[PDB]
């Protein structure tokens, strides 16, 4: 008596990348395993 | 002190190429050392008093003399709140903000994301609403929290 | 007069009031709320706080484990991203006429947080038997003064407005029964967790300890070989997140069997489709495991897709979708006074320094 499973996908994420921060100039600070979240 | 005058006379002289009495910004440039440097035109202007395009000597010691060691914080905030007010009107507008700002980061953000952090700075830190930033409001968030 | 960008809207500054958010009757006008919100617009103090206050109410009075009936949406961690969360319910269905059943994460990560919690403590006021709001690891007071939710409310608004949501945070339920088939919760299972009455005794009041079930309810994460366990040790020491445990594929299909479910639905992870349906349960056919995660491109580096599951009609329609542009913000919420004073004192320097030599 289990129920149906539907994926119903979408296209690909539409984001910008940030410009490489040139070190010589005014740069913005970095954010900072991969599956998981943080630690406290 | 009058031997501080006397020694800055020899350094204002050398950078003088065509002994004009003042500074160009083409003479400034001569030096390598300051080539990479978004600033130097900013100092410039905040240095020259009258618009010649040139910082005389008069306008060289008075503009050199609020970065030594004697000097309350008023002094060194008053010159860092000249560098984002270009136009010299007592106040920072979003323009002058993104203008300024546009120098320092060079390409590391677009407009579209220079211009967003520039609002949302200025409408969190105008206690008045006309849409500028003071210098006492400039202070409030400068040196502390 | 003196802008020179245009094509990114100036955010008003008008807070709204409380008559312009909450009407005559003391239901929250959501659309005027979705409308300023979406537009960096802030609201008055008094009306931030009184729709913390009043959605508490009706989370206090909650169980600790909600029982919910399809056709329920079930969305995963959502971590701040608000003009993500506009794509969520227009995938998973308006509010208005649709069930939800939130898993937790709404603070940290996404530098919208704040907006984030209004948004949804006002759908729980205006919505207080159709929508549901679980807990999850970061929805309490050691998380979100590390991960940047203190400075979104301290910058935004006030310190104020993040000690309610302190006490906002202690009254969300932590687990949910969803048609007598699903145990939802954000982490997982617990070794102090043998039937739902565990769920109900637990005192979810409080900020959440480094031991117990409560814990292991927001914390513990599936084995990363779940379904292909090289030993039957239930539960082991969770060494990624350095507390709570991790629970294997014998531990989840004893707990469904015992308790006689089918599946656990969770967030806490996070997924590179938005999902994860995990090994299928030997005594039940259907997945014994299933991760939901309802924040795409996370961090805004992932690049990954987000889904959500509307189980209506007895179908699980996991229904994927993309992100959506947001507006830019400074790490840590920082101005571009702060951040390019220390540009303007050294390089001012340097030049005096070569100038004087
Ligand atoms: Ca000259
Ligand atoms: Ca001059
Ligand atoms: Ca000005
Ligand atoms: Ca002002
Ligand atoms: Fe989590």
């Amino acid at each position: 008596k289990k129920p149906k499973i539907i994926i119903t996908g979408c296209e690909d994420n539409v984001y910008e990348k940030l410009p490489e921060q040139n070190s010589n100039f005014l740069d913005v600070p970095e954010i900072v395993p991969r599956r998981r979240s943080i630690r406290p | 002190d009058a031997d501080e005058i006397k020694r800055l006379g020899k350094r204002f002289k050398k950078l003088d190429l065509d002994n004009s009495g003042s500074l160009s910004v083409e003479e400034f440039m001569s030096l390598p050392e300051l080539q990479q440097n978004p600033l130097v035109q900013r100092v410039i202007d905040i240095f020259d008093t009258d618009g010649n395009g040139e910082v005389d000597f008069k306008e060289f010691i008075e503009g050199v003399s609020q970065f030594s060691v004697k000097g309350d914080k008023e002094q060194k905030l008053r010159f860092a709140f000249r560098i984002y007010d270009m136009d010299k009107d007592g106040y920072i507008s979003n323009g002058e903000l993104f203008q300024v700002l546009k120098m320092m980061v060079g390409n590391n953000l677009k407009d579209t994301q220079l211009q967003q952090i520039v609002d949302k700075t200025i409408i969190n830190a105008d206690k008045d609403g006309d849409g500028r930033i003071s210098f006492e409001e400039f202070c409030a968030v400068v040196g502390g929290l | 007069t003196d802008r020179v960008v245009k094509a990114v809207p100036f955010p008003p500054s008008h807070r709204l009031t409380a008559k312009e958010v909450f009407d005559n009757d003391g239901k929250p006008r959501v659309d005027i709320l979705k409308a300023h919100l979406m537009k960096e617009g802030r609201l008055e103090e008094s009306v931030a706080l009184r729709i913390i206050t009043e959605g508490a109410s009706i989370l206090r009075q909650e169980k600790n484990l909600l029982d919910i009936d399809a056709p329920v949406t079930v969305c995963g961690a959502i971590h701040g991203q608000f003009f993500d969360l506009m794509k969520l319910f227009e995938v998973g269905g308006s509010p208005a006429n649709t069930r939800y059943l939130f898993l937790g994460d709404y603070v940290d990560r996404g530098y919208f947080s704040i907006e984030c919690v209004l948004y949804l403590w006002a759908l729980k006021i205006l919505y207080p038997k159709t929508l549901f709001l679980l807990r999850g690891n970061h929805e309490c007071r050691h998380l979100t003064e590390y991960f940047t939710f203190k400075q979104e409310c301290k910058i935004k608004y006030s310190e104020r407005v993040y000690d309610a949501c302190m006490d906002a945070f202690d009254c969300l339920p932590l687990a949910a029964l969803m048609n007598q088939q699903f145990l939802c919760v954000h982490g997982g299972l617990s070794p102090e967790i043998n039937t739902l009455d565990d769920i109900r005794k637990l005192d979810r009041f409080k900020e959440p300890p480094a031991y117990g079930p409560m814990c292991d309810i927001l914390w513990s994460d599936p084995l990363e070989d779940f379904g292909n366990e090289k030993t039957q040790e239930h539960f082991t020491h969770n060494t990624v997140r350095g507390c709570s445990y991790f629970y294997s594929y014998p531990a989840v299909c004893e707990f469904l069997q015992h308790n006689n479910l089918l599946s656990i639905l969770r967030a806490h992870e996070a997924q590179d489709a938005g999902y994860r349906m995990y090994r299928k349960s030997q005594t039940t056919g259907f997945p014994s495991l299933i991760t939901i995660f309802s924040a795409p491109n996370y961090l805004d580096v992932y690049n990954n897709k987000a889904a959500v599951l509307k189980y209506e009609n007895n179908v699980m329609n996991i229904r994927q979708f993309n992100c959506s542009p947001h507006p830019y913000w400074l790490p840590n919420f920082m101005d571009v006074f702060t951040w390019s004073l220390p540009f303007v004192g050294e390089k001012v320097t340097e030049m005096l320094v070569n100038v004087l030599n």
